[PDB]
RNA sequence: CCCCCCC
RNA sequence: CCCCCCC
RNA sequence: CCCCCCC
């Protein structure tokens, strides 16, 4: 889940 | 019977001379540099927070970041024209929004990476990943403001003031220049550092120390980006901190002239000397040479300008002598390596300069 | 013979870099904020007031 | 480069600056605009201040003239100097006519 | 709103007052070394308006 | 870096 | 004739 | 050749 987070 | 028409008016002469070309030099007619449209301000942004919140590899491209926020920032066409102006013919290229891949986003379209001329996508990913890993690293061990994040507005700004930081010590050493900006970015940037504890200094300097030397004109660039912020209207703290630093690399190469005036301003009485009175009229041409280029003259030695050495009193031996003396004796001349021609008036104005600050006055 | 050459003048050739710009500088693009017509003023003043 | 021959490079500028003089003029033009430019390399820097220092070339006499007058020689009070010192004059105003 | 004015600036102020109240310790050497970048700064603040 | 009081 | 040093 | 400190 490493691309899905809010940045 | 006078001996009044002995002038000669040299330094005018030739900065004339330098001035008044009607043909200008071409240099770089075949290289190319890369700008970001300021449509991409936001993805610029987020990836300049990206290189300061994680422990990163390579640290080859941060400056190449921060130049790219500054072209958002002014624009891409007036990139164009400022590189155009310096004497370059320099041709840019334009920064690209690519697909990464399959890979998806927490939007559900493609997860658009930015792809800059000159940077390899491999380094601009590794930063993504790398960032991205520290990231979940950090809301696995505790579950982050807005103020520690990457997206956060003032992380290009952050960048940029290690950047002027190294800028205000172009006009000196490599070493030098990584040393006083780690020295001063752990007190200026203090607060950045709390918000981002892993940003490394030195290899950020040092990117931005490479990026001034190879591409000179990023040196005008600069200097455009720090005009353009200190005549806004408004900005943010980390804004008027780079203007601060920026203010203060303004005079970098002519510290000389600075020392004189203080030297003047503190009454040495070894400027009376017979061997300084014998010179003081090339030190008064010179400075009337500063008048005459104007507020220029002081990002001379920045912009790294031919012209520059015009503006050096090294053919003052006693004039600079007795300046070293009276900078040593007040204690400012700190670890100042330019050299001291004469011994004698080094040593008089420096006992001077200590016997006026160690003793008190009242006028 | 006399100092009085010795003269730099850095402050007003700081302002002087800072103020004469031909560029602007460009902020929050894709920003957005709220602002109330005048003619809701009755309409906000009673909030202003709760 | 540790293998650059400076001093057939340095016969052969000066061979160049002999037989064609309107390179001379070329030079200096080249100096000229390398001055006026608003950034450059540690090299171009390198280049116009040799090329400053190139200036007064062949007037060293009208130099060290201004400087025996800057260092106050009461030679030039002789009778002798005293009787040119106004052809003297003259030739410094004609540095300041042509500029 | 006008009390918020000069935010920022106090040190500028009480320059001005210190020059009012004829402080003797003006006249130290050390502080006339340095006069005229002070006289440099007020003069900005008259160009800004 | 700057700033920092009171009304 | 002029020029001629050093940086 | 120039430059070189500190903030």
């Amino acid at each position: 889940d490493i691309y899905q987070l809010i940045m | 019977m006078s001996l009044q028409g002995i002038h000669l008016s040299d330094l005018s002469y030739k900065h004339a001379i330098l001035k008044e070309s009607q043909y200008t030099i071409k240099r770089d007619v075949g290289t190319t540099t890369a700008v970001t449209p300021s449509s991409l301000q936001q993805e610029i942004t987020l990836l300049c927070g990206e290189i300061l919140y994680a422990k990163h590899a390579d640290y080859k491209y941060a400056a190449e970041i921060g130049i790219q926020y500054i072209s958002t920032a002014l624009g891409s066409e007036r990139v164009q024209q400022i590189l155009r102006n310096s004497g370059s013919e320099v041709q840019v290229v334009l920064t690209r929004t690519y697909s990464l891949g399959k890979i998806k986003n927490n939007k559900g379209e493609d997860l658009q990476m930015l792809d800059i001329h000159g940077v390899e996508k491999s380094w601009v990913e590794e930063i993504d990943k790398e960032a991205r890993k520290t990231m979940a690293t950090l809301l696995k061990e505790s579950s982050i403001p807005q103020n520690q994040r990457p997206s956060a507005p003032d992380t290009p700004i952050i960048l940029l003031c290690v950047g002027a930081l190294i800028f205000t010590k172009l006009a000196s050493t490599i070493e030098v220049g990584l040393e006083t900006t780690v020295r001063r970015a752990n007190r200026v940037l203090s607060d950045a550092l709390k918000r981002y504890p892993r940003m490394d200094i030195p290899k950020i300097a040092r990117s931005f120390y490479d990026l001034f030397e190879q591409k000179v004109y990023h040196r005008s660039l600069f200097i455009e980006y720090g005009k353009a912020l200190g005549s806004s209207s408004t900005g943010s703290k980390a804004e008027s901190l780079f203007v601060n630093i920026f203010m203060q690399a303004y005079g970098a190469g002519q510290t000389m002239l600075r020392w004189g005036v203080i030297a003047r301003s503190s009454n040495n009485i070894m400027l009376g000397h017979v061997s300084v009175q014998a010179e003081l009229k090339q030190v008064t041409e010179v400075y009337d040479l500063v008048r005459e280029m104007g507020p220029e003259s002081g990002l001379l030695h920045l912009r790294q300008s031919p012209k520059a050495g015009l503006l050096s009193l090294a053919n003052c031996p006693n004039f600079a002598s007795v300046v070293l003396g009276n900078a040593s004796g007040l204690g400012i001349i700190g670890m100042y390596r330019g050299r001291v021609p004469n011994t004698e008036l080094f040593s008089a104005a420096e006992s001077y300069a200590k016997s006026l600050k160690e003793s008190n006055k009242i006028n």
